């Protein structure tokens, strides 16, 4: 993470697509280096519906300018999250801040 | 007389103030000795001190360092990463094989690396990588020798006499053992020269050196470096 | 060993005083031309000057 | 070493060359060692060094 | 705010410190301006230029 | 290979462009090592080696350093100048009064110091001084004492006892017989690892001793220093 930083970085980080965002708040059931099962909330499930999101991590895949796509997990197994909280962080990307 | 001959600087006392920072004092010296030994001393140290490292990994589980494996939270290159920075002392030989099985859920650090008797964990507790399911098995060799300085990857693939099995992943060695080396010389009182001096060395090391060991090694390799001056054809 | 420190770059202490004589200056340029006695051109070129 | 456009020398130093020369060739009032005599350059680098 | 909070930790607060030269060890004449930095590398490697 | 094994300099040249200027090239040496070892020989020799040299002068007829002497056309500093520049051995004792005095038009001669049968000039031809008077006499008193590196004569102008008697004139220490020492680093290319340093050493002695001869000294002396950390 940048020392010296505008804030500006979680904002373009969560904006962007590189990270992975969770949709629902919950816990985090599963955590592992390519997929996270986070198991969302009693209030937040839909009815007729098993409870949990499912969220598969790209690693290791090319990018256009012939780079790396890596998505490293930043949540540790049963730490509650909420919407709109980050994840995995994405590339160039250090707990949901711009890392250049 | 005086003039001509010259005081013996000695090693008083060694003062360990951690497991890794020491601090070494040598008494007495001229004026202008303190600030020629010293440096000289702590141009040495830091890049020519041998000492142990890790070069191969092998997981039965993985076949290239780029991928993941179930059930730890880190990738195989963090993994690999954090095997970097461990810390072994190993005595009798340079090439050491150690062996580690870890199943469960909890971090899993160097402690479970299978004690061995040459080869000793000067950081148990150092935190390797983190199991998150219960079915989770993960078992690793891990291939340590003895060298000096840094020694790259492209530098070490160089020798591909034998050709190394799909699985055993190479990683980056740094042998040097010393970190962090800081001299001051001050003002010594002994006997009423009231112009000797003496010199204060800090050293921030990864603790599989002896502070003591370190400084005869570097003053027996000047020496030796030394000895061809001496001679002068 | 030379470097470039933030103190390096010294600013004069008497810099505040001329930026308020100039504002002044200005402001009193302004009310005039807003009594009519000189017109926009003369007195932007007062400013400018 | 002379550029045929106009015949002014085009080897010169730039940037930190001449910092370096400036540096060295300059005269401060109370430095250290002031007032003494030397017998020549080579006095002058061993007293410096 | 700067000076402030440099000053709330063990440093000066011009923000320049005293060095020592690496190869010889003799003190360096005047204090230089060292601190932390964030550094970008960019999409030109050498090898994929030569 | 082996961790304790080091590469040395096999390859030392020597180049003479006379006998006070000498330039010895060694290659290869470990990578950084050739900065260490060239920067402690050019610490050791300018402030650690012993030598004799000129501590203070004693002038007949002269009572201050901006005194002027009608006889000799030079100045008193000029002619200290010229005093500070001779190289003395001195061997035997540590200090050493050398009377001399010259009566006759022309140049001054370090030949001319009465032989004391001890000490020894190494450049007997050394001008001194210049009188143009034909009935002037300039004679004096030169105290020489072997000693260790450079003491400007601002730091010996403490403890003022023993010069107390006007007259003695401080001079320049000149203790240590090492001028115009340098040292540089190029790169050595040897089988495939070229990081390898090779140092070139300029050495100009004052004369007393071989510019080979004080390098080893400085060697022997940096090794009998470091023998307490040995094996």
């Amino acid at each position: 993470k940048p020392l010296v930083g505008t804030g500006m970085e979680r904002a373009v980080a969560v904006d962007s697509g590189v990270t992975a965002v969770a949709k629902r708040g919950g816990v985090v059931q599963y955590v592992d280096a390519s997929r996270i099962v986070i198991k969302v909330n009693e209030d937040e499930m839909y009815p007729g519906e098993a409870g949990i999101d499912i969220y598969n991590l790209t690693k290791y895949t090319r990018s256009n300018q012939n780079t790396c796509i890596n998505q490293m997990p930043c949540v540790s197994l049963g730490e509650p999250v909420e919407r709109g909280d980050v994840l995995a962080d994405g590339p160039s990307t250090d707990l949901g801040e711009l890392a250049l | 007389g005086s003039v001509t001959e010259f005081l013996k600087p000695r090693l008083v006392d060694i003062e360990q103030v951690s497991s890794t920072h020491a601090k070494v004092t040598l008494e007495p010296l001229e004026r202008g000795f303190g600030h020629t030994l010293g440096n000289a001393l702590r141009r040495i140290l830091l890049s020519s001190m041998p000492g142990c490292a890790v070069t191969e990994v092998e997981i039965d589980g993985v076949l290239h360092e780029y991928s993941t494996k179930e059930g730890v939270q880190e990738d195989i290159l963090e993994i690999l990463l954090n095997l970097k920075g461990l810390a072994v002392r190993v005595q009798g030989k340079d090439e050491v094989i150690l062996t580690l099985n870890k199943s469960g859920i909890g971090p899993v650090t160097a402690a479970d690396i299978t004690h061995d008797g040459d080869v000793e964990i000067v950081k148990p507790q150092h935190v390797i990588c983190h199991l998150t399911d219960e079915n989770a098995s993960i078992s690793m060799r891990i291939k340590v020798q003895r060298g000096r300085g840094y020694v790259p990857a492209s530098t070490r693939i160089h020798s591909e006499e034998d050709e190394r099995p799909i699985g055993r992943l190479l990683v980056d060695a740094c042998y040097s053992p010393v970190e962090r080396i800081a001299y001051n010389v001050e003002a010594a009182r002994v006997e009423q020269r009231t112009d000797l001096d003496k010199l204060v060395i800090e050293m921030e090391t990864n603790g599989t050196i002896d502070p003591e060991e370190a400084i005869r090694r570097a003053a027996t390799i000047l020496a030796e470096q030394l000895e061809a001056f001496v001679d002068l054809r | 060993g030379a470097s470039v420190g933030i103190d390096d770059m010294v600013i004069p202490e008497k810099k505040h005083e001329i930026i308020s004589e100039a504002e002044a200056e200005v402001a009193e340029i302004q009310e005039q031309f807003q009594s009519g006695l000189v017109t926009a051109g003369e007195r932007y070129n007062k400013v400018i000057d | 070493i002379l550029s045929p456009a106009n015949g002014e020398p085009i080897i010169v130093p730039s940037q930190d060359v001449v910092l370096g020369l400036y540096y060295m060739t300059r005269d401060c009032v109370n430095a250290k060692g002031e007032g003494m005599v030397l017998t020549g350059p080579k006095e002058a680098e061993r007293l410096y060094r | 705010e700067i000076k402030e909070l440099l000053k709330l930790g063990d440093l000066p607060t011009s923000g320049q410190i005293r060095l020592y030269d690496g190869r010889t060890g003799e003190q360096f004449e005047r204090p230089v301006t060292v601190g932390y930095m964030y550094m970008l590398k960019l999409n030109h490697l050498v090898d994929d230029k030569m």
